[PDB]
């Protein structure tokens, strides 16, 4: 079903394609007429293509992007969150750099255990924003509000990451915690009360910030005030990767 | 203020009457029978009356009416920075919201054809309801970045490509937008910005777009007097 | 599984600095530890400048709202351009309780929630320094309970997120403090937008009330240009005698800073900041803008520095000049090398002597020291000067021509790569569509290798047909064009290749083999474009159309 | 102008006059003879589609040459109006840009770019760092080793 | 055309707002005064849309028309003959 519109691109385009189909121009073709395929021969052709098809260009890419390693631990130190984008997975490039990379690099330039990484899963649709904090605060043991600064049934998880910003700024700037977020535009870390609370701990220097994310449109999430506190620096690193963790939360079958 | 004016250069009371009525004659149709409104006005336009009072007005009613006439044709009851991107924005942004989607290709439509085709030929009769006099309707994003990139000002322009792209900027510069509501959404707690079932449309009146596109020297009327 | 919980925490396995050896691995590690150390003494004299302009932003502005602030109605102050981040200060007053009350929109959804709020903060700091209700008796009672005359400043954040109609009440709610002879009533309105957009959403009557004493005070960092001018000259004299700044930078600096008006100063630091990181992390010779590691000359930095255009018309310039060819071929340079690059360079300070000129002999204040930077570079300062109608006598005090020096090229912040753009300003989404597009500068080609040949990866070989098609696509009708792009023979060769593997080979050889595995591989990458909202499903029971979402080239 | 004429005549010995007047390869001649082919009852100007055809092969064959001689790019496109009878260059560049919409994404033509080793206009281990925003890709701002060779072994020439 | 002060958009705003608060005119399905405290509570914790839309687009209906308007004001006024239509 190719358009017959002269123009594929830009402004031109869009206008040129978003014309008006005839009832007798358009096509009643169905899905009952494809061939049928049940949950378990998707799932062996899917894992057999995702691991033999074009795997030897994605290892010798994936081998050119460690390179880029350096550049990344020396954008994190200087206060930049790194947001990673592309086309394909980025989950194991991710845990891959912030674990087996990072963590020790921060830990032995810092001098005996390593920096803990807290792993957010964004396309995970239960990722709650308070339980991602009890954990912070497990892992970072900030100070409790007293009772001035709980104010009038105020957030109370926004106003502790307010006191922490208050309370780091005048620490040495050494890197206590890594927090990894696959898929920052995920379905409920998209929200603006959780992209408010991961931003506000982005304006802590003392914690790495490495994201991603897999929408087209996910810097609309972000006005001048959350942009100024998360500090991004892009990187596209695209890798055309299966993504088979995150559509385990989806129905392949609709 | 008055008894600083006659030391500058009954019948104060009379003056006094005598502007109270005024101000009522000239501001009656306007305040109703409201007796704050016209005690606020008449608070606002005493010491500009009391400063053009003369020895040739004092006693004479109608030439110090006369010298001090701006006090009684406006009312003056009032209290009288935004990007080039978020400018162009909220202009794309009132034209999605006041033109009907069918129609682009036969305004923004301008780039020469290699593909036989035909454009949008435009509206045929003209509607007799300015559509500006209603509320403004409902688009999606695709549409506000293409009639921003159409509306958006201009051997070595081989390797150029000069049509703007909605970059990091033009996207944040659109949440700035949203986020001081100049463009609104269909829902307004827990905001599902990436959904493609949340649909956008402006919230600015026609009188600040007006002097938004005066800002920017846009003509924003030619888009809507062949319209209506 | 850790992949399908929602939030876990990793204690890596401990089995240094992150710059790497230049000249292609062949720099020495001195070298390395010298550009660390160097980029770290010029990164902190830029930025202890940039934090002391900060604090006195906020010193100052402070100073000026706590002027308008002194010295039966509300006093009224509109902070324009507030982005509402300054804490507002109230002096110790004998006999008087100052208080101030900070409300944001998220704690004001209604009337009775913005009283209670303000009468909580108001009874606590009173108290800081028997129960109550929290209303406005409280405010009445004030002099009974405490002593003291109350002065209340509420200072509404954002007021462009504020529901109107709950603030109006608010203010006619506030309106009956006026009656009670110990209250005075202060408002400050942090306003982003403009003060014509705030009094069309207000009523006529609270407009007529607010007009009896209000003071506009625009506090933005764009007024005046006096804050990024000293951020740039901080930047300026940091690297003053060391680095140069072209013209395309300085231009790429105020094409970005026009396009961002709240937030504009932190902008320029973090465009300074990463031209300084890319800077000392990929040129080796920035360990020679301190005249101490002249000795570190070696082969491969004269081989680069040997490439210089100034060199090459520098070199050119002296055959021109030059008979005899002894001469030429000596210079064809390390002891040339080193009697340049202590070179003044006098732009910056003459930049500062035009901008301490412009400030304080003439009284000009509406200059951007960046442009007119970017003016000097280029040669045209007259250009800039002669619209205040006030250079003119002073025109020709005010020449500089520009001296393009020698092996300058290695000492200097450019933007001739577009790296800048790429890492700060990215364009996401015409990235993301030139990847799906192209595919070939993404993935290498390699010379199962013929079915990696010969058939693209998925997701480009849908989108080439999802870019041609119309805006509304049968499924079924993309799954049979989808289909019609594979090789019919070599992908049922390709899933044969593995005899360990017992039921791909048993569905390998049913007759609608190849057809199955088409629509699995066409719904895979179906639903990775859904997920990544390129196409989107127009219904909630049937999935048979989708919609096109993204154009390339928007 | 032949940009101008419109639903005009032509036949394929004219495409092989215009591609061997460039000398580019037999098969890519062939393949603008197809792509010309599959379009050529939609074309409104035919030799649009034809000049943004060749000029946009002729940049990646040659795309060594236009490296060490920019003056080619000079030359090519300064050739080509000579034979579209036009005296601005700016419809030849629109042509390009025009074309370069419609063969973008073929097999064909991302075939020719990986065979010739161009991705708009440089080559694939360049464009990768430059996709990776690597701080170390390689800058133009000096020249390159290949032409400060052959500028110095020039400049002994002439020396003596 | 067959004289009478033609006012401006902005003095005519407090004409309307004096109109909406007299209850002449009154907002587009609105409840108004709700029946019980629980009702009132769970209506002052929602923003409604007619709240937040600039003040010269929404939607209004009237408690008196035109018919009724036309009994009432007497034939003497100026501007009874726009009474009909």
């Amino acid at each position: 079903t190719k358009s017959a519109s002269s123009f594929l691109d830009t402004f031109e385009g869009y206008f040129d394609q978003r014309k008006i189909v005839r009832t007798n121009a358009k096509s009643r073709h169905t899905m009952s007429m494809a061939p049928d395929v049940t949950r378990e021969e998707f799932s062996l052709v899917s894992n057999f293509f995702n691991e033999n098809f074009q795997k030897r260009p994605r290892q010798k890419l994936f081998e050119i992007q460690k390179k880029m390693f350096p550049q990344y631990w020396f954008e994190l130190t200087q206060g930049f969150s790194l947001l990673f984008y592309g086309v394909g997975s980025k989950r194991n490039f991710l845990e891959e750099f912030a674990i087996d990379y990072l963590s020790p690099k921060i830990a032995y330039s810092q001098l005996v255990n390593s920096i803990p990484c807290l792993i957010l899963n964004g396309y995970n649709p239960s990722c709650n924003y308070r339980d991602v904090f009890k954990e912070i605060t497990d892992l970072l043991v900030p100070a409790e509000l007293t009772r001035s600064e709980t104010k009038y049934w105020g957030n109370h998880v926004i106003l502790q990451i307010q006191k922490m910003i208050d309370f780091y700024k005048n620490q040495p700037l050494d890197i206590k915690l890594i927090l990894v977020v696959h898929n920052l535009d995920g379905p409920s870390i998209r929200k603006n009360t959780f992209q408010t609370m991961l931003s506000f701990l982005s304006v802590i220097r003392q914690i790495a910030i490495v994201a991603s994310t897999d929408h087209i449109y996910a810097p609309l999430l972000w006005d001048n005030m959350k942009a100024q506190n998360y500090n991004f620096v892009f990187h596209d690193i695209s890798n055309f990767e299966p993504s088979t963790v995150e559509s385990t939360f989806q129905d392949v079958m609709k | 203020c008055l008894r600083k004016r006659i030391i500058e250069e009954d019948q104060f009371q009379n003056v006094a009457a005598n502007f109270i009525h005024l101000i009522v004659q000239a501001f009656h149709s306007y305040t109703g029978n409201d007796i704050f409104a016209l005690n606020d006005l008449i608070d606002f336009k005493w010491p500009k009356y009391v400063s053009r009072i003369t020895k040739e007005n004092i006693f004479e009613p109608l030439a110090l009416y006369k010298s001090a006439i701006k006090l009684f044709l406006s009312t003056d009851d009032n209290l009288s920075d935004l990007s080039i991107i978020s400018k162009y924005l909220l202009i794309a942004s009132y034209i999605c919201s006041y033109l009907e989607p069918r129609y682009d290709a036969s305004i923004f439509s301008r780039k020469t054809r290699i593909i036989q085709g035909r454009a949008a030929y435009g509206r045929r009769k003209k509607k007799e309801v300015n559509p500006r006099y209603l509320q403004p309707s409902l688009f999606a994003i695709e549409r506000l970045l293409a009639i921003f990139q159409a509306i958006f000002p201009i051997l070595s322009a081989l390797r150029e490509e000069s049509l703007m792209k909605a970059n990091i900027e033009v996207f944040q510069n659109l949440s700035e937008l949203h986020t001081l509501k100049l463009i609104a959404t269909t829902m307004n707690k827990n905001i599902d910005y990436l959904s493609p079932k949340v649909r956008w449309k402006v919230n600015v009146p026609w009188e600040i777009i007006k002097e938004i596109s005066e800002s920017v020297h846009f003509n924003i009327s030619d888009y809507f007097s062949d319209i209506h | 599984a850790d992949a399908q919980r929602s939030h876990y925490t990793v204690y890596p396995s401990l089995p240094h600095i992150p710059f790497v050896k230049l000249l292609s691995g062949k720099e020495s590690e001195v070298n390395v530890e010298k550009r660390w150390e160097l980029y770290h003494q010029l990164h902190s004299h830029f930025h202890d400048q940039v934090d002391h302009i900060i604090d006195n932003i906020e010193a100052d502005l402070k100073a000026e709202i706590s002027d308008l602030l002194y010295s039966r109605c509300f006093n009224t102050i509109f902070l324009l351009g507030s982005d509402s981040t300054t804490k507002i200060e109230l002096k110790d007053e004998s006999s008087r309780y100052n208080v101030l009350i900070e409300l944001t929109p998220k704690e004001s959804p209604n009337v009775r929630m913005m009283l209670r709020r303000s009468m909580y903060k108001l009874y606590s700091a009173a108290d800081a320094e028997n129960d109550v209700s929290y209303d406005l008796s409280l405010v009445e009672n004030f002099k009974r309970l405490f002593g003291k005359d109350l002065a209340m400043v509420f200072n509404f954040k954002d007021v462009d997120s504020i529901n109107f109609n709950t603030l109006d009440n608010f203010i006619i709610l506030l309106k009956s403090a006026f009656k009670y002879d110990h209250v005075k009533i202060s408002l400050i309105f942090n306003i982003n937008t403009n003060l014509s957009n705030i009094e069309k959403n207000l009523r006529q009557s609270t407009i007529r009330l607010l007009k009896r004493n209000y003071h506009k005070l625009d506090v933005s960092s764009n007024k005046g240009f006096k804050y990024g001018n000293q951020i740039f000259q901080s930047f300026l004299d940091t690297v003053d005698g060391k680095l140069n700044l072209s013209d395309r930078f300085v231009e790429f600096i105020l094409s970005k800073m026009a396009n961002n008006t709240n937030h504009n100063l932190q902008l320029l630091t973090k465009m300074l900041d990463y031209s300084l990181m890319s800077y000392f992390f990929q040129n080796a010779f920035s360990v020679f803008i301190d005249p101490v590691n002249v000795d570190f000359l070696n082969d491969d930095y004269l081989k680069i520095l040997s490439r210089c255009p100034t060199f090459m018309f520098f070199v050119e310039g002296l055959i021109k000049q030059h008979a005899p060819a002894d001469e030429i071929l000596s210079l064809l340079l390390e002891e040339f090398f080193v009697e340049f690059l202590v070179r003044e360079n006098p732009i910056n300070g003459h930049a500062k002597f035009v901008a301490r000129f412009l400030e304080e002999e003439l009284n000009i204040t509406n200059f951007n020291l960046i442009e007119l930077y970017h003016n000097l570079l280029i040669g045209k300062l007259d250009s800039y000067l002669d619209r205040w109608s006030a250079c003119k006598e002073y025109k020709d005090r005010l020449h500089f021509e520009p001296i393009d020096t020698i092996f300058q090229e290695l000492f200097t912040l450019d933007n001739r790569s577009g790296l800048l753009t790429q890492s700060i300003f990215p364009s996401y989404k015409s990235n993301i569509e030139d990847n799906l597009l192209s595919w070939e500068q993404v993935l290498p080609s390699l010379d199962s290798g013929d079915l990696d040949k010969i058939m693209a990866p998925v997701l480009g070989q849908l989108f080439k047909l999802y870019r041609e098609a119309n805006m509304t696509i049968n499924i079924y009708d993309f799954y049979i064009a989808f289909r019609e792009t594979l090789p019919k023979e070599e992908i049922l060769n390709f899933i044969r290749k593995d005899p360990s593997n017992t039921k791909l080979l048993e569905l390998a050889e049913t007759p609608d083999a190849f057809d199955k595995v088409a629509l699995i591989l066409f719904m895979q990458a179906i639903f990775a474009f859904e997920n990544m909202g390129l196409i989107k499903f127009q219904s909630t029971k049937s999935y048979d159309l989708v919609e096109k979402c993204v154009w390339r080239g928007i | 102008s032949l940009l101008v004429k419109k639903y005009c005549k032509m036949t394929t010995e004219e495409i092989i006059r215009l591609c061997n007047d460039f000398e580019l390869p037999r098969e890519v001649a062939y393949k603008i003879v197809d792509e010309y082919n599959i379009n050529a009852s939609r074309l409104v100007c035919p030799w649009q589609l034809v000049c943004g055809l060749v000029l946009n092969c002729t940049f990646i064959v040659f795309n060594e040459r236009r490296r060490k001689d920019p003056r080619i790019d000079h030359f090519i496109v300064s050739k080509m109006c000579s034979l579209m009878l036009t005296s601005k260059v700016d419809d030849v560049i629109e042509c390009v840009k025009l074309v370069k919409e419609l063969i973008i994404g073929e097999k064909w033509f991302r075939d020719l770019q990986i065979r010739y080793d161009d991705f708009d206009g440089i080559r694939y281990d360049e464009i990768i760092f430059r996709k990776l925003g690597s701080m170390l890709q390689t800058t133009n701002i000096l020249v390159t080793d290949d032409q400060y060779n052959i500028w110095k072994k020039r400049i002994e020439m002439d020396l003596a | 055309s067959r004289t009478i002060k033609l006012w401006l958009k902005k003095d005519v705003k407090n004409v309307w707002e004096n109109l909406v608060q007299l209850d002449f005119f009154t907002e587009k399905s609105a409840v108004g005064l709700r029946d019980n405290a629980t009702a009132a509570f769970y209506a002052s914790n929602y923003q409604f849309q007619g709240t937040m839309i600039p003040f010269d687009l929404r939607s209004y209906q009237m408690q008196i028309i035109l018919q009724e308007l036309r009994r009432i004001i007497p034939k003497s006024n100026m501007y009874y003959s726009w009474t009909q239509l």
